[PDB]
């Protein structure tokens, strides 16, 4: 893997309909042998660009590859929600073949409220010694939020994992799941368990909680 | 038009031989003109060729691989291999197969994949597989907001990743949440799926979440039932 | 003197790109002068073979003439040309290289084809050619009527057989398809054989040179 690709930036974001520009510059001379791939979450890297600047059959016409020798670009103009991905450039002139390090393109969007579900225990989970009480926060932007666990109003730690999806792909949001886990013994000496969720399109803390029982 | 699928996810033991498979629709594996290629990606890094092989004998790969890797046609079956011997936990990515065409005035021989799979976890681990247990996330009052419930199903305690969740059997698509697995302190996986639906739909809809973890060949199907 | 190919490569101006027509005749040149990307080369997509060769043996040229070794009005009663292609345009207009015919079927049939040119000059003769890879089974029907085509080219210092593979390319200035071009230098009194049933991009200009 001798033929270094370094791609600039290797993260953004932009608005949709922002003209998107990506930079990759190979350690040495590589002529048009350079080619653009776009990676979705889940999905199969698709190949986008052909050699520099070669459009493939069925990508939409706002993307456009430029450049040779030392220097390429891959425009997106007019950003679009599924335009959510990690973009690779790849070089084709020398054996091996190697990828740039990546570049993440997220979309800028307007402040979304989550929406805020908690849910206790199962039964059939309790039936086995483990309670753990789920806290969903659904289709939020920006990214950042604040999920504090509260059993008989006493802010928990250590015993919450949370998790982040990817960009939705259509609306540009974010979704959580944070989760307490207890043991049964633990869970029963308690009471009032209470989810609270701070972020920046709320405009006081919410909060959803439950009595064990009711 | 063409189809490349990987072999299931899973284990491989320390120092070990990985195989995987590549099944291919729609041409025959044995044309001149098309090579077949291996690429993997570790967690949280960039993408790694490990290299092509062409049905006439052609076959380079990755020097950094080399000694390692062996790939292989069966135009029995219509499909490529990877064997890669000797794995440590710097082999655990996903791997994906891909086709390419040969095309001399525009890419180096074998260089330029341009139609791959989706890739196939693969673990390298000592531990055993363990299937994952399904609890329900059920719709309640405090899972309601007006016109919109929440409800779905918490996977736990499984190992290798990955584990995928389907709603209804695929009907059910919008409004679906499935969550990246956290890994637990007990090295298990976890993960919870979600969905938001019309709470008119809760007493006539049926909800039911669809667990597949392939490294256990385990398939388990929950009823959401309100409550 | 330096040839001046202006916005050209090598291929395309030795091919005929349709935009590389106004370069000014020259007889003779010492060093060619191309762009690092030139605009203009191979416009229908394909394989130069030997290309770095041809360039290096055309640097520096002392005798030049270009003469239509296959005339187009009577070297092809039994074909018909094709209408060349978009990624070779020429005023907003479809065109092709103009030192190449892409023949065609003529009617039902694209019948097989034998044509051979003795080098009567007393100067090595450059001769160009290109073989079609269409990108499906349909567009090799569509113009070459049989579904495996050959094609042969033997000289006394060449020989070779180019058969057709038929497969998307990626995309390149929109086509999926290929031509491959060859080449050779006929030498003084020796025969080229052009033999085929389909997917011959046929020389029509031929160079008459000395190298050096
Ligand atoms: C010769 O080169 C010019 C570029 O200098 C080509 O013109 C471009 O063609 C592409 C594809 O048709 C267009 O997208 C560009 O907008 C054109 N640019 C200009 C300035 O005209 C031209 O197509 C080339 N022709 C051949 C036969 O190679
Ligand atoms: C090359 O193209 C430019 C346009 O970008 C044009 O101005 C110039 O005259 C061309 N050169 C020749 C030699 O035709
Ligand atoms: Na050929």
């Amino acid at each position: 893997g001798d033929i270094v690709m370094t791609q600039s930036p290797s993260s953004l974001s932009a608005s949709i309909g922002d003209r998107v520009t990506i930079t990759c510059r190979p350690s040495q001379n590589i002529r048009s042998f350079l080619n653009w791939f776009q990676h979705k979450p889940g999905k199969a890297p698709k190949l986008l660009i052909y050699a520099a600047s070669n459009l493939q059959s069925g990508v939409p016409s706002r993307f456009s590859g430029s450049g040779s020798g030392t220097e390429f670009t891959l425009t997106i103009r007019s950003l679009q929600p599924e335009d959510f991905a990690t973009y690779y450039c790849q070089q084709s002139y020398n054996t091996p073949p190697t990828f740039g390090q990546g570049t993440k393109v997220e979309i800028k969007r307007t402040v979304a409220a989550p929406s805020v579900f908690i849910f206790p225990p199962s039964d059939e989970q309790l039936k086995s010694g483990t309670a753990s009480v789920v806290c969903l926060l659904n289709n939020f932007y920006p990214r950042e939020a604040k999920v504090q666990w509260k059993v008989d109003n006493a802010l928990q730690s250590g015993n919450s994992q949370e998790s982040v999806t990817e960009q939705d792909s259509k609306d540009s949001t974010y979704s959580l799941s944070s989760t307490l886990t207890l043991s049964k013994a633990d869970y029963e000496k308690h009471k009032v368990y209470a989810c609270e969720v701070t972020h920046q399109g709320l405009s006081s803390p919410v909060t959803k909680s439950f009595n064990r029982g009711e | 038009q063409v189809q490349l699928e990987e072999s299931g996810p899973g284990l491989v033991k320390p120092s070990e031989t990985l195989s995987l498979t590549c099944s291919v629709s729609g041409v025959s594996v044995t044309s001149d003109i098309y090579y077949w290629t291996w690429i993997r990606q570790p967690p949280g890094k960039g993408l790694e060729w490990i290299g092509y092989i062409f049905y006439n004998g052609d076959t380079n790969y990755n020097p950094s691989l080399k000694s390692r890797v062996t790939m292989s046609i069966d135009t029995s079956k219509n499909e490529f291999s990877l064997r890669l011997t000797s794995v440590t936990a710097a082999d655990t990515a996903v791997y994906f197969c891909a086709r390419g065409t040969e095309d001399l005035g525009y890419c180096s021989s074998g260089s330029c994949p341009n139609h791959w799979g989706q890739g196939t976890l693969v673990t390298v681990s000592s531990a055993s597989t363990k299937g994952p247990s399904v609890f329900p996330l059920a719709p309640s009052s405090k899972s309601t907001s007006g016109g919109t419930a929440a409800l779905g199903c918490l996977v736990k305690d499984y190992f290798p990743e990955p584990v995928t969740v389907s709603w209804n059997s695929g009907a059910l698509t919008s409004g679906v949440h499935t969550f990246p697995a956290v890994l637990q302190s007990s090295g298990l996986y976890s993960l919870s799926s979600v969905v938001t639906v019309p709470s008119s739909s809760l007493g006539t809809q049926t909800y039911i979440c669809n667990v597949n973890h392939k490294p256990s060949n385990t398939k388990v199907d929950k009823r959401v039932e309100p409550k | 003197a330096p040839l001046q190919l202006g916005n050209c490569s090598v291929a395309g101006w030795i091919l005929g790109n349709p935009e590389c027509e106004l370069l000014i005749s020259r007889e003779s040149w010492s060093y060619i002068v191309e762009k690092p990307n030139p605009e203009n080369g191979t416009c229908y997509p394909g394989h130069f073979a030997d290309y770095e060769e041809l360039r290096e043996q055309l640097s520096s040229v002392s005798s030049f003439e270009r003469f239509e070794i296959f005339p187009k009005e009577s070297s092809w009663p039994n074909h018909t040309q094709n209408g060349g292609s978009n990624s070779c345009s020429h005023n907003g207009e479809s065109s092709f290289y103009k030192n190449l015919l892409w023949l065609t079927k003529s009617g039902s049939l694209y019948p097989n084809l034998s044509k051979s040119y003795a080098n009567n000059k007393e100067k090595e003769v450059l001769v160009l050619w290109g073989v079609h890879h269409p990108p499906t089974i349909q567009e090799q029907t569509s113009l070459y009527v049989k579904e495996n085509a050959y094609v042969s080219v033997v000289s006394s210092h060449y020989s070779r057989k180019f058969t057709p593979e038929i497969a998307k390319r990626p995309k390149v200035r929109d086509q999926e398809g290929r031509i491959n071009y060859y080449w050779t230098l006929l030498e003084p009194g020796d025969t080229i054989i052009f033999e085929a049933n389909g997917n011959l991009i046929a020389p029509r200009y031929a160079f008459a040179l000395s190298r050096g």
